[PDB]
């Protein structure tokens, strides 16, 4: 029942790699650099 | 938040697109404005009897001028 220790700690690492690549995503307030 | 949008690159279909129309454009607008010009300022001929004695050239059996040049 319930997760074993290697796949616990396997999904948190995971969990903290793709919130930081999610949180990439986002765009700064000058992403748009339309030229003339 | 405003997030950025994966993608494909649209450069190329965009630019082949702009190059396809700026040739035919480039072709066909002046070929429309002659054809134009030439229905308005010379139109079709309009049928009239062979006269008597009278034999015409091949090109005078047609009725529109780009059709007869
Ligand atoms: C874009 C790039 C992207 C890729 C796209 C792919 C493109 C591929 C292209 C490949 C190459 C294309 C080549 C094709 C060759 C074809 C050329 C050709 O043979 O032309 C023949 C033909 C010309 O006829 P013609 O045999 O030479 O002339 C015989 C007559 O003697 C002439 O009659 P006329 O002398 O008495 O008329 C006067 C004269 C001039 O007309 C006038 O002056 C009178 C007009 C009437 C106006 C009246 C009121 C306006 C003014 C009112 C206000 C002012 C006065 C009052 C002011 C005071 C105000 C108070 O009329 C004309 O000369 C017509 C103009 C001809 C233009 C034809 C264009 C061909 C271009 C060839 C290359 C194409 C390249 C594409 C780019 C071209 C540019 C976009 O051209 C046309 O047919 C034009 C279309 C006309 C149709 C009218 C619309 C009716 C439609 C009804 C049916 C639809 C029902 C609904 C459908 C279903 C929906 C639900």
């Amino acid at each position: 029942s319930g997760y074993t220790p290697d796949e616990k700690l396997r999904l948190q690492q995971l969990r903290e790699l793709r919130r930081r690549w999610l949180k990439d995503q986002e765009l700064s307030p000058r992403e748009p650099v339309l030229p003339p | 938040k405003r997030l950025f949008i994966i993608k494909p690159s649209g450069f190329y279909d965009r630019r082949f697109l702009k190059l396809m129309r700026f040739y035919i454009l480039l072709t066909g607008i002046p070929v429309a404005i002659g054809i134009t010009l030439v229905n308005v300022f010379i139109g079709e001929a309009e049928l009239a009897d062979i006269p008597e004695g009278y034999v015409p050239e091949h090109w005078e059996y047609f009725k529109h001028p780009i059709s007869r040049w």
